[PDB]
């Protein structure tokens, strides 16, 4: 066994493109419309319980999820990546911020943090 | 090893250090150089447990060193103090640390401004006029601190040296061998070879 | 401490007091020394209190895992897995564990596993600091194949004497009873074994 | 291994005036962390204008005033009733203290009066009996806690006359019994708040040319 | 503890500082070191306090008998050495005393003993001891001379406490001076540090190093 | 050999009317023997200022360490930390060599710069909070310094009073300790002035 | 210190006093020793005070996640078990000597906890210095079936025995009430039976009365444009 | 020196308005073995004083053999030893603290901790503490060993200061200490159940009750406790 | 060691092993520990054989001198003089002993004599290494007014119990009897009781 | 104290003792003197505990002149260091045993020769050309043990004796300030004061 694949599975084609990258984009585009609107008092974040079966109970399928107190999160796209994405959100925030400082993150900075975790997964073995 | 001293002038830092090295019983040498050259215009002298002592300021020169040949500049004193420190405050949280105790001595050429730096095994640094380690200090603060004066030259600090040394001759047990001085300034580092 | 847990005709019953001590003060005098590790495989613990409880909860976990798999354990199974975690951290642990189970196939079934991480199936045991004053009660005492009433008579009587000298024991005495019928949990309240 | 010493706790405070001399301590006694009594006097009027006390271990402290107040007592059998002065007082508890000074009394004592001229008196003594007559000691648990705060506001330590600026030290004018006993109430009010072995009650013996005066005051009992 | 003595054309000089410590609590900057045992002799402390205190004026007991007995002043050889030999009787026990005994006498002239707890007696010309002793050799030996005007030297004694209570941690408060001659010891003030520091920095040029 | 008693010094932190005050000696020695008498004790980091007693080496390290994070804080955050804040980076990073701690005795101190309150905290070498609304002190002379400060200290003094109340607190502590003095430093912090004075006293 | 937890009715209380001390000398005289776990999980700490703080913060924080993981209000049982496997682990080194309670799904929990891993199940429990004196309040005057308002009184009564005889409590009482179906409602300083006295005088220096040497701006600004 | 072999647990008392009320359980333990259930430890000296011993056994019966002693010579040549020159309890104490001292002082202490409970000739309520060490004090609640830790809290409820006396009736006072007995019995590992307690009255003078028991005991509850955390059956 | 001594209706009766040991090894399996100090009054002895014995002898010297001068002792007299030997000189010694004795008067009466010094005068006692195996069994089974037939019993099975669980007990049960008849010693060897 | 040597020559016994008196971290003396006149043709020198040293030599002393006085005679120098012997013997028995070793130079004025005895503090006697205590013996023996003779002369034995303390001096690690130098012969006792 081992993870023999210790080499990057995303690279640079002729033209400079990153084919993985643009591909998972292409996946986003067929995922289901959510948006979000900023206010002067308020932010609200959207989408759509596109349901896969009426017998399904969409209500325990959450879309919309709550990262801190004062921060949410939605998608578009493939609902699996996206919870797994939540839980290290949910995690990171704690292990390299609050922990720390007694407080929780400010949005840009879990934010970044969500990034660099997305940014590995395209360039890592 | 025993004794070491020293004292920032006008222009210069002058350090002395003793030259008996002593296994127990016998006193096995009466000319020993406590001291290394790390950079053209920094000395460092030494004192403290055997082996160590000189295991360490070799590692310190050959760092220095090799930022000397890598960015082909010299660092200042105060940096060379500083990189000093940070190695003895890690050593001193080691499995066995480094039982070392230093001056460090350096005519920083951008300022033009001699400076004297006392740096202890715990990784303790002080930017001084004066210094010692050990029981040095004990006997020739009180004399420093009479006549110690902030613009006095290389000759009058090189007198006051040897009014600590005289004293330090009188009052302390142990036969230290007399002392090596040197002097570091603006044209680099010599030796004084009758003290 | 003072425990004890006797085999008869219909199973096993496991016995003990609910006094646990920091020196002299009486940090909890309503403990319950009596733990389950499965359906109807209890032990009674004594020795550090920390280890005892860290040790019953990995067994717990083990039975449990093991159930999952391959069905309803059997006593010794249970005794094993205590010894190979009693014996392989023998250096820092002080633990004394009284195993008491009741299977159909084997019925009531008693094992002992001492400071060291030996095992010792017996007919009754007896551990904790009380139980040096009842060696030799018990042993006159004992008989094998004793109804549930002689059985919850004998350990009353046994750790009231227990309970009565070792100042390390004491408050109520609790009983948990295994038989084919089920679990039964009995106590008995100082004013009621006192007076024996 | 049994030892033979324990630590009671609490804090006494001896102040000397122009005239007169007080003698505070606090009314607890201590063993670990409980308290064995709110009030057990500290403070004893040992005859002849003379107030005493030997703070830390209680068993020394008790066995020192008593062995004190009998000296007191075959001074005036020996010597025609004479006054005992504060001076003659302070030489004789130095070779009480001494005489065990392989086996010592495990305590600080304080001793305050007149001297013979009617001025206040204020003695201090070590475990061993090096003694010496000051202005102003404190003794026992809080003592570090009060000792500065007495240098700044008795002597007037640090404290320079405004517009100067460090140049003229403000002067060392006298206060009076009222004044000292405010500066001996906050000091044990502020050590009560800080010390956990300070508190429940503060009992005061004044020392003038007309005798000994007593008043006692509440403290904190947490 | 800072105390020295030390021998010159007008007799001896006695300096020592005034602070006492309990580990790092200060517990008196009022300490007095010198033990007046006589007139004309002068004890100093250092070790212990109540060793120092008491065994030095039961030496003025002694010396007074001595005096009632032969009708003549005790020598300072004689002083000393009742003290030594009683400290000796004690070695083991846990005494703790290092002390200058001073005196001027006719037979002898200026006369200092270093008498010492575990039974050492050295008469010498210079002695310095406590924790700050070797501050104040410092500016003894550099600055001694037999020669020295009593001003002079009072100022020396004085300078030297001052030199140890600066570096040293555990010595301080305020200097006391003493000058024993033949027909006794005069006492030469007490003399806070904190305003002496000042004091002989602006006068001395010394102490460069500090910011005044 | 007690780490937190080999070079001595003292730091104490109060609370005024829209104003903190922060304060250290400036001694370094080696045991008995006086090293240093420029050894500052108080750093600041934006507006946050930092008090740190005990060994020396610690106390440099840590200084070094809490000017790395609060660098790559601002550089990061867009905006200097505040002291409530920076109290729970100092506790976090104490914590965090639990069973091989640093031998210090930090003081916090600042206003915040948004709510504009007065802030000051301490803490013991393993990261412990003392937030204390009057003063905080900390070093060889903590005692002497709780005596001082529990008599001394009103709470709403003004600047220029709380000044001499915190000084006078420090002077009078250091005087009762061999460890301390050798000079002195006061920091007066309004919302957007910080005055520093070195104070006279006594040299032995 | 002195900590308590009293079960009653339809909940449980825990209460505390509010002096830390280092050896004889009170650091803080108003410290807040009534912790959250979750919010309506809290405990109470003592020994080593770093250590009740850190070990209630991580097992607080990894309690914070569980609850986001499963989408479940935390359990009391929950913190207990992460609790004492992290203690174990450490061999009683993290000096954390806690009582825990709350309300959950389940209903009210009250256990305590001891540095080296070891739990306790009760209707009343103390822990600290002051838990002898709390003790003999408690074993006095419970009874089952307390209400909310008794338990209350008795778990404050339980910390004035130990602030008044137990040199190592002290000041003020802080209590926490959990109750089921209901928000956690934190008392802070509850009782406060320990108000220091006015002063006999007043110790506001004249202004000028301290020596300066020099006199400097501090730059706290960054460095400015133009 | 030496270290205590048979030992027994607290003696707690108070003061009340005409008195003084003391109490002690009737073990001698053997380290955690509890050797012997008989063991009075409450030592009436006369018809105004008790002195309650707790510690070394051993040592309990030679100072129980001193003041035995102690009323014997008192009645030498002393036609007033049943009034005027009786013996006080400040006098039975002092001979007691003094002997504390001396034993301690040759490095040879008497291993207890003592209180001298009684009345003096003026109805005065005398109430002093001496132990092992020589160190003594008094209050208006004195206890011993664990009683000093929880036996104190409760009955300072009840006098909390000198004032608080006058207002105490031997009703509520005895009522106090038999309560404290009961939570000692609870959470002293070193106790028995069997106690003495006797009473010093100015009026009604000396009531010593033996073989009480503690009573009206709460267990109960502990039935509903299982497991100690997740457990449920 | 395991040693008694039992009042009974027409006297006391005292019991005891026969085992000595050097660490594991038996030095003497056939010791006799039960000591005559004078006519009707024994003593059982344990802790160190040297000290017990030093004892022993002293206190048969002052009830030889004792009733010369004032004719026979009583059993409190005796207690008296081990206690004073023990008590004060507690520090050099290593003694636990029983003493039991029968006068006409006050007819059985045993009191005990542990390491501190102390004295107790109770019905019945034990001691030695092994009697904590039995103060269940003991507590339980003594009666006060037995007969000689069922005290000898008593101590019979006691010891038994006494000597099957202490490695420092064994050998044969020695049993002296005091009565108003005179002084009756028994043996009872391991066949007898063993089987018990 | 530290450093006591002897040497027996053809006429004379000569002593030498150092100067320094050293407390711990000072050197409070350096012209001590470490011997006593026993008898008018006999010297004892003397080095061990502080104290002892001095009160063990003052009490022989205080003997042998009582004796001198009783008998009007002078004891030989064998007669003296037993009865020296037997004090040590006695004294390392004691309570507090005399920590002192002491060499013993005499002329005996019936035999017409030098004798030189070294005794230690347990009371070990050896009669010997040359002698020492301490680690003196360890730089010094090896020079004795090959220029040696005993038809020398006072002042081969003098230059021989500098050759030893120049050794020391070299080879030693503590500073012992020199050497008082005393010669013993038929004449009686005399110093050196030029060495
Ligand atoms: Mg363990
Ligand atoms: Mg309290
Ligand atoms: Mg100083
Ligand atoms: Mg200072
Ligand atoms: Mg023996
Ligand atoms: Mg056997």
């Amino acid at each position: 066994m081992t993870d023999r694949y210790s080499f990057s599975l995303t690279t640079f084609s002729p033209s400079g493109k990153l084919g993985q990258i643009d591909y998972a984009l292409t996946a986003v585009k067929q995922g289901v419309t959510s948006l979000g609107i900023k206010a002067t008092n308020g932010v609200v974040i959207a989408t759509e319980k596109k349901s896969s079966s009426p017998l399904a109970m969409s209500e325990t399928l959450s879309k919309v999820s709550l990262l801190t107190p004062d921060i949410g999160a939605v998608y578009s796209g493939m609902g699996p990546d996206y919870r797994v994405l939540v839980d290290k959100s949910r995690k990171v925030a704690h292990t390299s911020y609050k922990r720390i400082y007694g407080e929780y993150p400010p949005t840009k900075l879990l934010v970044s943090e969500v990034a660099k975790i997305m940014q590995e997964a395209t360039q890592s073995g | 090893m025993d004794i070491i001293l020293g004292i920032r002038v006008q222009d210069s830092v002058i350090l002395a250090s003793s030259k008996a090295v002593t296994r127990g019983i016998s006193v096995l040498k009466d000319s020993d150089d406590k001291t290394r050259q790390l950079s053209p215009h920094t000395l460092m002298s030494f004192a403290g447990e055997a082996g160590d002592t000189v295991q360490f300021a070799e590692y310190i020169q050959a760092n220095i060193q090799l930022y000397s040949i890598r960015e082909d500049y010299e660092l200042s004193p105060q940096a060379v103090s500083s990189f000093v420190r940070q190695e003895l405050a890690k050593s001193i949280r080691s499995r066995r640390p480094y039982q070392v105790n230093v001056l460090i001595g350096g005519y920083d050429k951008k300022k033009n401004k001699p400076e004297l730096y006392q740096i202890d095994y715990l990784g303790t640094k002080v930017e001084l006029p004066y210094g010692a380690h050990g029981y040095s200090g004990f006997y020739t603060f009180s004399l420093l601190d009479h006549h110690y004066r902030p613009d006095m030259t290389t000759e009058e600090g090189l007198d006051l040296l040897k009014l600590c040394v005289q004293e330090l001759e009188k009052r302390m047990p142990m036969d230290f061998k007399g002392v090596i001085v040197k002097i570091v300034d603006k044209d680099g580092i010599r030796q004084v070879d009758d003290f | 401490t003072s425990i004890m847990a006797v085999t008869f005709k219909d199973g096993v019953i496991l016995g003990a007091d609910s006094r646990t001590t920091t020196g002299a003060y009486i940090a909890n005098r309503v403990t319950d020394k009596l733990t389950r590790v499965h359906d109807k495989i209890w032990c009674c613990r004594s020795g550090s209190a920390a280890d005892t409880q860290a040790i019953a909860d990995i067994v717990q976990y083990h039975l449990e895992l093991y159930t999952s798999q391959y069905g309803t354990p059997s006593t010794e199974t249970a005794a094993s897995v205590f010894k190979e975690l009693c014996y392989e951290n023998k250096d820092n642990l002080t633990a004394g564990i009284i195993v008491a189970g009741y299977d159909d196939k084997n019925k009531g079934e008693v094992y002992t596993i001492p400071l060291g991480g030996s095992v010792h199936k017996l007919p009754y045991a007896i551990a904790g600091s009380g139980s040096t004053f009842i060696y030799g009660y018990c042993d006159k005492n004992f008989r094998e194949n004793m109804s549930k009433e002689e059985t919850v008579d004998f350990i009353k009587h046994s750790l009231s004497q227990a309970i009565k000298w070792d100042g390390s024991s004491g408050g109520v005495i609790r009983m948990v009873v295994l038989t084919a019928a089920g679990v039964e949990r009995l106590i008995f309240y100082p004013d009621e074994y006192e007076q024996l | 291994q049994f030892n033979p010493y324990g630590d009671n706790g609490g804090t006494i405070l001896g102040i000397a005036g122009e005239d007169f001399a007080v003698l505070a301590g606090d009314t607890r006694n201590i063993t670990d962390y409980s308290i064995n009594s709110r009030y057990e006097p500290k403070v004893f009027d040992c005859g002849d204008n003379i107030v005493m006390s030997a703070n830390g271990f209680a068993a020394d402290g008790d066995a020192l005033v008593k062995r004190f107040k009998n000296s007191v007592k075959w001074y005036h059998f020996d010597h025609n009733d004479k006054k005992l002065s504060i001076n003659s007082a302070a030489r004789n508890i130095q070779h009480l203290l001494y005489g065990k000074r392989f086996f010592p009394y495990y305590v600080h004592t304080i001793i305050a009066g007149l001297d013979e001229d009617g001025k206040g008196a204020v003695y201090s003594f070590d475990p061993v009996g090096s003694y010496e007559r000051e202005q102003c000691r404190a003794g026992g648990a809080a003592a570090s806690l009060i000792m500065p705060f007495l240098d700044n506001q008795v002597n007037f330590k640090n404290q320079y006359e405004p517009g100067t600026n460090g140049k003229v030290k403000k002067p060392l004018k006298y206060l009076s019994v009222e004044e000292v006993i405010k500066l001996v109430r906050d000091s044990f009010t502020s050590a009560t708040e800080r010390h956990i072995q300070v508190g429940d009650g503060l009992e005061i013996l004044i020392v003038t040319k007309d005798g000994v005066r007593k008043e006692f005051y509440e403290l904190k009992r947490d | 503890t800072t105390t020295l003595a030390f021998r010159f054309q007008g007799g001896i000089i006695v300096a020592v500082d005034s602070r006492a410590t309990a580990g790092n609590w200060v517990a008196s900057q009022t300490v007095k070191k010198v033990i007046e045992i006589n007139p004309f002799l002068l004890g100093t402390m250092a070790g212990g306090a109540a060793d120092c205190q008491f065994w030095e004026t039961w030496l003025g007991s002694q010396c007074r008998l001595h005096e009632l007995r032969e009708k003549e002043r005790i020598s300072v050889a004689a002083a000393s050495k009742i003290l030594s030999n009683l400290v000796y009787q004690y070695k083991g026990a846990g005494l703790s005393m290092g002390t200058m005994i001073c005196g001027y006498t006719r037979k002898e002239g200026p006369t200092i003993y270093y008498v010492d707890s575990d039974g050492t007696r050295l008469k010498g010309d210079i002695f310095c001891v406590g924790s700050g002793q070797t501050f104040a050799y410092g500016v003894l030996d550099s600055n001694y001379k037999w020669d020295l005007s009593v001003e002079d030297a009072l100022y020396l004694g004085k300078r030297s406490i001052l030199a140890a209570a600066h570096r040293d941690a555990y010595s301080g408060g305020s200097v006391n001076l003493y000058h024993v001659t033949e027909d006794g010891w005069i006492y030469h003030g007490n003399h806070d540090v904190g305003e002496l520091f000042w004091k002989v920095k602006e006068e001395e040029g010394s102490f460069n190093n500090v910011i005044g | 050999s007690d780490p937190s008693s080999i070079n001595g010094g003292i730091v104490v932190a109060m609370t005024g009317k829209d104003c903190v005050a922060i304060a250290c000696d400036l001694r370094l020695g080696s045991q008995s023997l006086g090293v240093s008498n420029k050894f500052e004790k108080i750093f600041h980091y934006g507006h946050v200022f930092l008090g740190i007693t005990g060994l020396a080496t610690d106390v440099t390290t840590l200084n070094e360490m809490f000017r790395y994070k609060t660098n790559l804080y601002k550089l990061k955050e867009e905006r200097a930390i505040e002291p409530e804040t920076f109290t729970q980076l100092v506790s976090s990073s104490l914590y965090e060599r639990r069973f091989g701690p640093y031998f210090v005795g930090p003081v916090v101190a600042g206003i915040n710069s948004k709510s504009g309150k007065p802030f000051i905290a301490g803490f013991d070498l393993i990261g412990c909070i003392d937030e204390a609304k009057d003063f905080i002190v900390s070093g060889t002379a903590s005692d002497q310094l709780f005596g001082m400060c529990e008599s001394l200290y009103e709470p709403n003094l003004e600047p220029e009073d709380l000044f001499e109340t915190i000084s006078q607190a420090l002077l009078n502590a250091a005087d009762r300790d061999a460890l301390s003095g050798w000079g002195a430093v006061v920091y007066i912090i309004k919302k957007d002035e910080v005055v520093k004075r070195y104070l006279k006293m006594r040299q032995d | 210190t002195t900590i308590v937890g009293v079960k009653f009715n339809n909940g449980v209380v825990i209460a505390a006093d509010t002096r830390s001390t280092q050896g004889p000398i009170v650091a803080d005289k108003n410290c807040a020793k009534l912790h959250r776990i979750s919010p309506k999980i809290w405990c109470a700490g003592a020994g080593t005070a770093a250590d009740t703080e850190a070990v209630t913060q991580l097992i607080g924080s990894n309690i914070e996640l569980h609850s986001l993981y499963t989408s479940r209000e935390p359990r009391v049982v929950s913190a207990l078990q992460m609790l004492k496997q992290h203690l174990f682990k450490y061999q009683g080194h993290i000096g954390a000597y806690l009582i825990v309670a709350g309300v959950d799904p389940t209903g009210s929990h009250l256990f305590s906890i001891h540095a080296e891993g070891s739990t306790d199940v009760g209707y009343y429990l103390s822990l600290g210095s002051g838990s002898l004196a709390a003790m003999a309040v408690l074993e006095s005057h419970w009874k089952q079936d307390l209400t909310k308002e008794e338990a209350i009184k008795l778990a404050s009564d339980a910390i004035q025995a130990g602030i008044w005889n137990d040199l190592g409590s002290g000041s003020n009482v802080d209590v926490c009430v959990m109750e089921i179906g209901k928000d956690a409602e934190y008392l802070r300083n509850y009782l406060t039976p320990n108000v220091r006295e006015e002063k006999q005088k007043s110790y506001k220096f004249p202004r000028g009365t301290t020596a300066v040497l020099k006199e400097s701006i501090v730059n706290i600004c960054d460095i400015q444009e133009e | 020196t030496q270290q205590p072999i048979v030992t027994g647990t607290s003696v707690i008392s108070m003061k009340y308005d005409n008195g003084v009320i003391i109490a002690a359980d009737n073990l001698g333990s053997y380290g955690s073995l509890l050797r012997f259930n008989g063991v009075e430890r409450l030592i009436p000296v006369g018809d105004n004083t008790v002195v309650g011993i707790s510690g070394d056994i051993s040592d309990m019966q030679h100072i129980e053999r001193l003041l035995k002693d102690l009323v014997t010579e008192n009645a030498y040549d002393n036609p007033l030893a049943d009034a005027e020159e009786a013996l006080e309890p400040s006098y039975i104490f002092e001979y007691l603290a003094t002997v504390m001292y001396q034993r301690r002082s040759k490095m040879n202490p008497l291993w207890n901790a003592i209180i001298v409970a009684g009345v003096q000739s003026n109805g005065d309520q005398f109430l002093r503490y001496v132990n092992l060490l020589g160190v003594t004090y008094s209050s208006p609640t004195l206890a011993t060993g664990f009683g000093a830790h929880m036996a104190n809290p409760l009955l300072r409820k009840v006098v909390d200061r000198e004032s608080d006396i006058p207002k105490t009736t031997v009703q509520v006072a005895e009522e106090a200490i038999v309560n404290a007995m009961r939570v000692l019995y609870y959470r002293d590992a070193r106790s028995s159940r069997n106690f003495s307690l006797a009473i010093i009255d100015k009026n009604t003078g000396l009531t010593f009750k033996k073989n009480l028991q503690v009573e009206n005991m709460k267990w109960d509850f502990a039935k509903d406790i299982k497991g100690y955390g997740t457990q449920k059956i």
